[PDB]
């Protein structure tokens, strides 16, 4: 980012090429979820409909702005002063104020922003086509990446509501137990949901029991979040509470997990290790 | 000197201190400042001769007794007797607390305590002193417990203290199901709220197994070391928080809300009290709805210091912040600065500098080298010396969401307020109000509000914070007490034994809480969110149903008033169930709160719900209802809420202030009545700061003069606001909300109202029979009151199938919904235009049958004429705003979906056809006047050469001037709209025209000026009437450009709200006399461009709701050829040899003009626009060439023509 | 629109201007009695006598309240494209400003191809014709350089016939002071 | 008239009535100043040679003309007031020497300028290096808001490297002197710029100066494509599945 103040000793054509690449990589359309009165009783369907709506509206806005960029770069349209400032920001590598429509790491590159936008839009397309093919029932069965959702806090709330409706239980008698299974495609319980996209920090998982590691991070396999009835069970001394931050800067929290100390080590060692759970690196 | 003698004239203004010192005998004038002067003091108790201060009166009716009352006569110095009043107030607080702790020694040393003796103690002693005595008793018995332990490990005294607190709380839980006054009930609430916290402390100590007197496991809790034998009154009570050794400030708190000692507040008190011992400051940050400033308030209450939160959310006062600081330092006070980061740069840096100076001046006490034997503490507040008290504190609260100020990152020990224990707060409030199962229902209700704020669709009028939870729990406690009273009365009337505990055991608490939640929040919910929220609430509260509070009496009164007011009705879920539920919710909120918001958009029925509620309550309770629809944007701020003369002081009465003065005086005696004041039009936060004190707990109209106007429950201030998009959060939280969704004022509702009002309203009667509705009710024997009324009823019966649910009009309206018009579409506008057209159709039948006195027209002619007029009217009402292309396509859609016969010409637009006085069709071209203008003036036609468009437009201007409706004429500039307005308006002799153009900076001071010049004021027995000076002469005020005046700072323009109130009410509230008037002989009409054009502000739906709209396009080919053929035929008479060239001249001219306009369009260059104005400039040029010339050949004529074209 | 503005002449202004308008009416020689017809006569005199013309910048303004000035004004005002000076007008304004100086020297030779922008140049060119053609081509190349710089996206500005007249004055003045230096 | 900021947008109506006189320094202006202050301080013989051939204009013209007024013309009107000592031949030879001097300088007007041009051909990589150094060290603003510098400051860097450098004492050979000048320029610039930066950015600024010397040096490729792919490979599209 050094060379864009006075090192002028041709950005339109390069911006045209990268905008053509952006149009190539971003998917064209995001179809909205069809709403029925039977499906609207499912909070999973409610949350997924809201996310599909927000993602498709943002998709339409970004496709329209990209179309404006490519039409101006093709010599068919003209961009005004504020859009010239937008061009300056896109050249200099700063995400403008008209794109922070969800939760994202602060001060990151626009190309990676568009790349993870493409990934999450592909995830939304997958879940939308699964919903269209099967209904609200398959919304529980389909594994959903936690970090790729716009609001995974509302996702875990939605799974809470789904098990509450399924077992006709109040939302003060439910608690979350974390089951990181190395097995892929495990038989999901009616209270258990499949979540990928997690990665552990400062620790490694071994049969739902942590151990200290000198590595930077570990690749967490298919996680299962299970809502079991909160009994009055005494908490063990070998149980450790870890945050699940969304990103690396770790400014906002998603939810808390409970894992098990395996060997002699103090959970104070985990705490001073700063063992966290990240959704994005 | 005045500060040194009495430091309490300082938070209130210089004029206030001047009237205080000049009106020393005006105790009623002086008692106005106590509400903001003290923590909870409202006034003072004085003698009949005002010679002895008997006590102090609170806001909630508490009257504290004085064990040594002050006498004012022997101390004539004002500041001296005031200082003696507060000093003896401290002394009496200390002595009453001494007696109260003496008796609560026996209270706490007894295993069983008589509930009646307990209630007697509560009633005798004040709220502050009773909670302080509970504190002192518990802390002293646990001090005796620990000193008797002495390291021996004896758990018996701690167990006995815990059992004592448990049995006392059992007494509270058994006596809480009674009925009490508000003051005694609040004392009970505060006592149980603190005693459950002391229970928590004792459970914590017995779980920790502490056995030491000076152990920190006990030093980290709320300690009250009391010494009744102390000589000094302030040092009798000591509040010691770990290291800190403070003393309670014995000032009368009054009835102030006590906030619960949660662990977060416990850490907050820990940090701030340790900071104060260290002589630093405190500065908690965090988001909203967490408890920062009220936790500061709770600490200030529990220590006993004057807490006055200085909020500065765009409401700062830079000249008074320094006075705030000097007052804090001089008296000893705790000032929380809620949301300090929302301050602008220069004054933020200035106030940061002053607070830094104050913090360092406080820090001068921290070191031990600066001895307290000789301590002249000094500080600067804008070049002055101020001594800082050793007990004041400044708490600069921050609200990130930004960090601490640069000068304040080191002097203020900051704390993080992020997430309060809402489960704990719900549990303690349920247990304190009297709920037997507090914890389970609390832990159900706390995920509920976060769940709502997550799952519900985001809107501004929603709220789910902890203040909202507190108000919902207050409502739940009140409903629980009411249900207890009802069950007790029912068991008393029936034959059965009465036992409050037995009936409370078998009593549905989940039903009470779900009912209170629904009654507080459901009326603010849009119809989109209702079934999802019921499924949400059934998930959180399984098996718990919500029963609607049924009022069959008000249901019957509502049904009678609705049948009286030409409406429909429904008993729930029917056609009318939604509106009935909405108006009943309006009744519930008017009973609960003293003023609410109706926040439906335009076309909702909020005012009709309001009026039908007023009349139904009239017929129910016999309480006479008064309506004052004061419009806030109809007069400026000073005229609305009164103003002062800068010299020779006289309070001239504004509108709202005059209404409030009249109702407080109540010469007619309106306290027995029910007066309702409605602020129609949307909400603007520039006339709410005066309403805040009126609507708050003070209920006073504060004035600079000093006159206080109370608010009885006779006054209810409702609002009819279109949207709260520009409303403050204070107004969001203060008043209840009944959101009128647009799908409750249905098309069937609109149809039925039109049909019934037509069937039973006489049309030409006017002002005589409007006031004769008081005389008689039905007029039996007058079925044919007029032949036009027989026609109205017959036409309504004929058109009944066309105003159905799935009717032709409904389909046409929903198609015009998905069509496009330049102005902002409104369903009520389309329907109102259609109804006015049907009214004029009836008027046409009436005039035809009056001009045919031999016979009126038969049923067949009636049916054909009204059906054809109905198709004509729906076309001109729906597609009448749009351009010709989609106006024609809506004509085609009407043709393809209609059942009425239509003109047989396929390639001719249906809109180009006139309905005859007979039952058949006839084009306007058959009867267009083919005039021949004089050659004296042809290029500037003061009269229009008639064409298809001109005759259609003049006919419908007549139609919508007859019913005196306003009319707007939108379209591209130069389309002859002002000309057709002038021609059709001056053609009829019944009305005059006063042509006025609104500029961008117009105010209806101009309209009042033109009413003063062109009319006069006449007084009638029926009211006040504004009428033109010339008798029997209607006055149609004219508007060249309605769109042109600029919007206000919040997107609502005065000039259009004025005409809105004219067409809605029929009058305005005056400014000089502040009286209601009625427009008897006035109309309105205006012209516009489309709002996409640059200087054209789009109009409000509030005004566009009424006015019908017509699109004046460019005349088109046949119209242009006709009018300019007439122009040139009557123009070429200057030369007699060229009579046969006018038609080729016009044909060539208009063909060249049309092709030039089709080629050159404004999308390339902004100035490529063409209109018949330049065509008449062309004709003027040809005439100016041909006039001074005797003769000219055809070649010269074409040369002049082409020269002018070039 | 109406030869008048509703709101200018209300109050004592109405009385004073109506008495003066009646005085002018008897001065010119037509009889008017009623105030409405006198007001109409004053309106007719205004709509005959007064004409207002505009002097404003071309179609690049987007900042004033006018900015892209209202289509109502564009319709109600007769429009005339003042435009920019053409090469022929440039040749004339270059020819009859530099003729005062002693530019005459008959040793000039004509080439086989003479680069000329003023398409009706007198062939064979003289000293004056070559001078004026070069002066015009200087302005033409400044336009071309401005267009190139604006296409590349740099900071540009409009060049004017005022600039060109300044250039011609500069050339004649500089020739004058250098011949005066000799 | 004057202004302060260099980035304005004057309206066309004002623009027609006033012309612009720009003082701002761009790459060509900075390079011209660099040549100016390197051709007048480094080699004093080159300085005097360039100053000798640059004085054939109005200075020498007026110095000739002031007494050419009397020297040009001699025809008439004897008066007998010149043979006081017959020393006017020395008076006119005082200008004959100057006439011979200016004629010799007119005859020899290309060899000295050719030597100056061949010296300045070696100074072209130096001047483009100096320009890139200043433009990067002024473009330092995008790293941190404290990273703001002055063209006067850069001119002081250049002035100290040329004049007040003890490393230039007693050195005469010119290729070595050029290497000394460019190395000492880079050294003093890096030192005085990194006196006021964080440790996290000294490495960045050093890498930028090193890339500037790599692209301004001769005898080796500038590694432009390698540098560009190395740096901007993170910002260009990277294909998935590869
Ligand atoms: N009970 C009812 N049945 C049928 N129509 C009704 C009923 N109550 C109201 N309306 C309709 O409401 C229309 C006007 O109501 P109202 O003025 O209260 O609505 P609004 O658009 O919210 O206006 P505002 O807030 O300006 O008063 C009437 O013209 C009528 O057609
Ligand atoms: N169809 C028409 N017939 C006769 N005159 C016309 C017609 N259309 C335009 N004119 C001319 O238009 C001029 C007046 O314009 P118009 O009647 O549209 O009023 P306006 O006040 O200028 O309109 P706007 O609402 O655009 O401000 C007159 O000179 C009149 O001759
Ligand atoms: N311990 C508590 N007991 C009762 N109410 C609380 C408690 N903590 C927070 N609240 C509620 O949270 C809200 C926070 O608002 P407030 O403290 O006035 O300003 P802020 O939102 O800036 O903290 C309060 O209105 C209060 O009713």
């Amino acid at each position: 980012k050094m060379q864009m103040l006075e090192d002028e000793d041709a950005w339109m054509r390069t911006l045209h090429t990268t905008a053509s690449n952006w149009l190539h990589l971003i998917p064209q359309t995001l179809s909205h979820l069809k709403r029925t009165v039977e499906n609207i009783k499912d909070p999973l369907f409610r949350f997924f409909e809201r996310e599909v709506k927000m993602g498709a509206k943002l998709l339409q806005d970004v496709r329209q702005d990209l179309a404006d960029v490519v039409q101006v770069c093709e010599g068919k349209k003209k961009q005004t002063n504020y859009l010239r400032t937008l061009i300056n920001e896109l050249v200099k590598g700063i995400l403008p104020r008209s794109w922070s429509h969800y939760t994202v790491p602060a001060g990151m590159t626009v190309i990676q922003w568009v790349s993870d936008f493409s990934e999450r839009i592909k995830q939304l397309q997958n879940i939308s086509l699964a919903a269209a093919s099967g209904g609200a029932k398959e919304l529980k069965n389909i594994h959903v990446c936690l970090g790729g959702l716009f609001v995974p806090e509302a996702y875990i709330t939605a799974t809470r509501q789904y098990v509450a409706q399924a077992n006709s239980w109040s939302l003060e008698e439910l608690c979350l137990e974390v089951n990181v299974t190395t097995s892929q495609g495990a038989t999901l319980d009616a209270c258990s949901f499949g979540v990928t996209g997690l990665k552990l920090q400062g620790a490694t998982c071994n049969n739902n029991k942590l151990s200290l590691s000198n590595a930077i991070s570990t690749a967490l396999p298919l996680t299962q979040l299970r809502w079991v009835k909160q009994t009055n069970t005494e908490k063990k001394a070998s149980v450790v509470t870890l945050p699940v931050y969304l990103n690396f800067t770790r400014a906002d929290l998603i939810f808390t997990v409970d894992f098990e100390i395996a060997t002699k080590e103090d959970p104070r060692s985990f705490y001073e290790r700063g063992v966290a759970v990240l959704c994005t690196e | 000197r005045e500060r040194s003698s009495f430091p309490r004239f300082y938070f209130v203004g210089d004029e206030d201190l001047l009237e205080i010192i000049g009106n020393s005998k005006n105790v009623a004038k002086l008692q106005k400042h106590f509400k903001k002067m003290f923590a909870g003091v409202s006034s003072i108790i004085l003698n009949e001769d005002n010679s002895v201060v008997l006590g102090i009166s609170s806001r909630e009716g508490e009257e504290v007794m004085f064990k040594t009352p002050v006498s004012i006569t022997e101390h004539p110095k004002i500041n001296e007797w005031l200082t003696l009043v507060e000093k003896e107030m401290r002394v009496t607080l200390a002595k009453l607390l001494a007696e109260s702790v003496t008796e609560v020694e026996i209270f706490g040393k007894a295993t069983s305590i008589d509930p009646n003796t307990y209630i007697t103690w509560i009633d005798k002693y004040q709220a502050q002193l009773v909670v302080l005595s509970a504190q002192i008793a518990w802390s002293e018995n646990v001090e005796t417990a620990l000193s008797s332990m002495g390291g021996g490990g004896d758990a018996a005294p701690l167990h006995s203290v815990l059992s004592n607190v448990e049995v006392t709380l059992n007494v509270l839980a058994d006596s809480v199901l009674m009925e009490q006054p508000p003051l005694r009930r609040r004392k009970l609430e505060h006592l149980i709220t603190e005693l459950v916290h002391q229970r928590d402390v004792t459970r914590s100590l017995i779980k920790s197994k502490i056995d030491n007197a000076k152990s920190f496991e006990w030093l980290s809790q709320m300690r009250f070391y009391f010494d009744p034998k102390q000589t000094d009154v302030l040092q009798q009570l000591s509040i010691q928080m770990a290291n800190a050794k403070f003393n309670y400030g014995f000032e009368y708190l009054g009835v102030q809300d006590k906030l619960v000692q949660t662990p977060l507040t416990d850490r907050c008190y820990l940090t701030m009290t340790q900071a104060l011992e260290a002589r630093l400051g405190g500065s908690p940050f965090g988001p909203a709805g967490t408890g920062k400033t009220e936790s500061v308030k709770a600490l200030g209450h529990q220590l006993g210091r004057f807490v006055l939160v200085f909020n500065c959310d765009e409401t700062f006062d830079f000249q008074a912040m320094g006075r705030i600081f000097v007052g804090l330092c001089q008296v000893g006070a705790w000032g929380c600065f809620d949301e300090f980061n929302r301050l602008e740069e220069r004054m933020l840096s200035a106030v940061s500098q002053q607070v830094q100076c104050i913090q360092e001046a406080l820090r001068e006490h921290s070191n031990p080298n600066y001895d307290k034997t000789s301590a002249p503490i000094t500080c600067e507040l804008l070049n002055k010396q101020v001594k800082v008290s050793p007990d004041m504190a400044i708490f600069i609260t921050m609200n990130p969401g930004s960090n601490l100020p640069d000068n304040l990152k080191k002097l203020f020990r900051s704390l993080a307020m992020t997430k309060p224990d809402r489960q704990l707060i719900a549990q303690v409030m349920l247990y304190s109000q009297g709920f037997r199962t507090a914890e389970v229902l609390a832990n159900k209700i706390v995920p509920f509000f976060k769940l709502c704020d997550e799952q519900l669709s985001s809107q501004s009028h929603y709220d789910f914070g902890l203040r909202a939870l507190k108000s919902v729990l207050v409502s739940a406690g009140n409903v629980k007490r009411e249900r207890i009273q009802k069950i007790k009365r029912e068991k008393e009337e029936r034959g059965e034994a009465v036992d409050e505990g037995e009936i409370a055991e078998n009593l549905p608490e989940q039903e009470i809480l779900i009912q209170s939640v629904c009654e507080t929040m459901v009326p603010k919910l849009v119809a989109e969110d209702i079934p999802l929220l019921f499924s949400l609430l059934s998930d959180v509260f399984p098996g718990v149903q919500y029963h609607r509070g049924e009022m069959t009496a008000l249901r019957e009164e509502l049904k009678k008033v609705c049948q009286e007011m030409y409406l429909t009705y429904g008993d729930g879920e029917e056609v009318g169930g939604m509106w009935v539920e909405k108006v009943l919710q309006l009744y519930q909120i008017t009973q609960i709160n003293h003023g609410l918001m109706m926040v439906g958009p335009s076309g909702s029925g909020k005012s009709m719900a309001w009026r039908v509620l007023l009349k139904a309550l009239e017929r129910l309770e016999g309480v006479e209802g008064v309506a004052h629809i004061i419009d806030p944007k109809a007069i400026s701020k000073d005229h609305l809420y009164g103003t002062l003369d800068p010299n020779t002081r006289e309070w001239t009465d504004g509108l709202f202030t005059h209404v409030l003065r009249k109702i407080i005086d109540s010469v007619r005696g309106e306290l027995q009545k029910r007066q309702w004041i409605v602020f129609d039009g949307d909400v603007d936060p520039e006339w709410v700061e005066n309403l805040n004190s009126v609507l708050d707990d003070n209920k006073l109209l504060t004035l600079p003069n000093g006159e206080r106007l109370s608010l009885p429950p006779n006054v209810r201030i409702m609002f009819e606001v279109q949207d709260l998009k520009y409303a403050t959060l204070a107004t969001v939280s203060r008043c209840g909300m009944v959101w009128f969704s647009e799908d409750v004022l249905s098309t069937d509702m609109i149809f039925n109202n039109f049909l019934a009002r037509l069937r039973s309203i006489p049309l030409d009667e006017g002002e005589d029979e409007a006031q004769r509705r008081r005389k008689g009710k039905e007029d039996e024997g007058e079925e044919a009151a007029s032949p036009m009324l027989q026609i109205q009823r017959d036409a309504a019966t004929i058109m009944q199938p066309y105003f159905t649910s799935n009717g032709l009009v409904t389909k046409a309206l929903e198609h015009a919904f998905q069509l496009e018009h330049i102005m902002d579409l409104t369903r009520l506008r389309c329907l109102g235009s259609l109804f006015s057209m049907l009214h004029q159709a009836c008027r046409n039948v009436a005039q035809y049958n009056a001009n045919h006195p031999d016979f009126p027209m038969q049923i067949e002619q009636l049916e054909r004429y009204i059906q054809r007029y109905l198709v004509y009217a729906i076309l001109w009402s729906l597609s009448g705003d749009s351009r010709l292309k989609m106006r024609a396509e809506l004509g085609e859609y009407i043709r393809r979906i209609t059942t009425v016969p239509l003109p047989t010409a396929p390639n001719i637009p249906i809109i180009d056809y006139e309905v005859s006085i007979s039952g058949e069709w006839s084009p306007w071209q058959a009867k267009v006047p083919q005039i021949e203008v004089e050659t004296h003036k042809v290029a500037a036609p003061d009269v229009v050469v008639p064409t298809l468009d001109t005759v259609r437009h003049e006919a419908l201007l007549y139609t919508w001037l007859a019913e005196h409706k306003p009319l707007v004429l939108c379209g591209p500039p130069g389309s002859g709209k002002t000309m057709t307005l002038f021609s059709a308006l001056r053609a009829l002799p019944d009305m005059e025209v006063v042509g006025l153009n609104f500029s961008s900076a117009t105010t209806p001071e101009l309209l009042l000026k033109t009413f003063d010049h062109y009319c006069e004021y006449r007084r009638t027995p029926n009211g006040v009437v504004l009428a033109p000076v010339q008798l029997g002469k209607w006055l149609v005020l004219f508007c060249d450009e309605i769109n042109l005046p600029d919007m206000d700072k919040y997107g609502t323009q005065r000039v259009i709200s004025f005409i809105r109130q004219m067409v809605e009410h029929g009058g305005f509230y005056r400014t000089s006399d502040q009286t209601w008037v009625k427009l008897e002989r006035i109309q309105f009409v205006g012209a516009c461009n489309p709002p996409t054009d640059p200087g054209r502000k789009p109009l409000s739906h509030r005004f566009l709701r009424h006015v019908p709209v017509v699109y004046v396009d460019y005349p088109g080919p046949a119209s242009l050829t006709q009018i300019y053929g007439t122009f040139n035929r009557a123009m070429l008479r200057l030369i007699p040899s060229l009579r046969t060239y006018a038609e080729p001249l016009t044909a060539a001219m208009v063909e060249f003009y049309t092709m030039s306009q089709e080629r050159f369009t404004q999308d390339t260059q902004p100035h490529y626009i063409y209109s018949p104005r330049e065509m008449t400039r062309w004709v003027r040029g040809i005439f100016e060439a041909l006039r001074p010339l005797e003769t000219l050949p055809v070649e010269g004529l074409i040369r002049i023509w082409a020269h002018e074209a070039l | 629109a109406n030869g008048e503005v509703p709101g200018l002449f209300e109050g004592d202004e109405y009385a004073t201007l109506m008495t003066q308008c009646k005085e002018g009416a008897q001065k010119e020689g037509l009889m008017l009695d009623s105030h409405e017809e006198l007001y109409k006569w004053f309106t007719s005199q205004v709509i005959r006598n007064l004409h207002v013309v505009f002097t404003m910048n071309p179609s690049s303004e987007g900042l004033k309240d006018r900015a892209a000035t209202s289509p109502a004004l564009f319709n109600r005002c007769v429009l005339n494209w003042f435009g920019d000076w053409s090469t022929e007008a440039l040749y004339q304004v270059g020819k009859e400003f530099t003729s005062k100086m002693d530019l005459e020297k008959p040793n000039y030779i004509v080439p086989d191809y003479m680069p000329v922008v003023y398409d009706k140049l007198p062939q064979p060119p003289s000293h004056r014709e070559a001078i004026v053609n070069s002066c015009v081509f200087v302005h033409q190349t400044l336009h071309q350089a401005n267009a190139r710089l604006a296409k590349r996206g740099g900071r540009t500005m409009a060049i004017t016939p005022r600039h060109y007249l300044d250039f011609i004055n500069h050339y004649a003045n500089l020739f004058h002071e250098k011949r005066s230096e000799l | 008239l004057s202004t302060r900021d260099p980035t304005v947008e004057f309206p066309p109506d004002l623009c027609s009535r006033v012309t612009f006189v720009n003082f701002t320094v761009t790459r060509s202006s900075l390079q011209s100043q660099c040549l100016n202050e390197v051709l007048k301080a480094e080699r004093p013989d080159v300085d005097e040679k360039r100053s000798d051939l640059l004085k054939l204009q109005g200075e020498f013209q007026l110095r000739l003309r002031q007494l050419e007024k009397s020297l040009l013309q001699a025809l008439n009107e004897v008066k007998g007031r010149i043979l006081d000592d017959d020393t006017i031949i020395t008076t006119l030879e005082n200008l004959k020497r100057e006439a011979a001097e200016v004629t010799r300088k007119v005859e020899e007007t290309d060899i000295v300028m050719q030597e100056v041009e061949t010296v300045s051909q070696q100074y072209l990589p130096l001047s483009t290096a100096c320009s890139s150094i200043y433009f990067t060290m002024e473009s330092l603003k995008q790293i941190h808001f404290l990273y703001q510098y002055s063209l006067q400051f850069f001119l002081d860097i250049y002035h100290n490297v040329l004049y007040e450098n003890p490393n230039l004492k007693g050195v005469t050979d010119h290729t070595q002197r050029l290497s000394i000048i460019t190395k000492d320029l880079f050294q003093v610039a890096f030192n005085r710029v990194a006196r006021g930066m964080l440790h996290q950015d000294h490495i960045t600024f050093a890498m930028l100066l090193a890339r500037i010397k790599l692209k301004g040096t001769v005898g080796e490729p500038t590694y432009d494509a390698e540098f560009q792919h190395f740096l901007r490979g993170n910002e260009i599209v990277l294909s998935a599945g590869s």
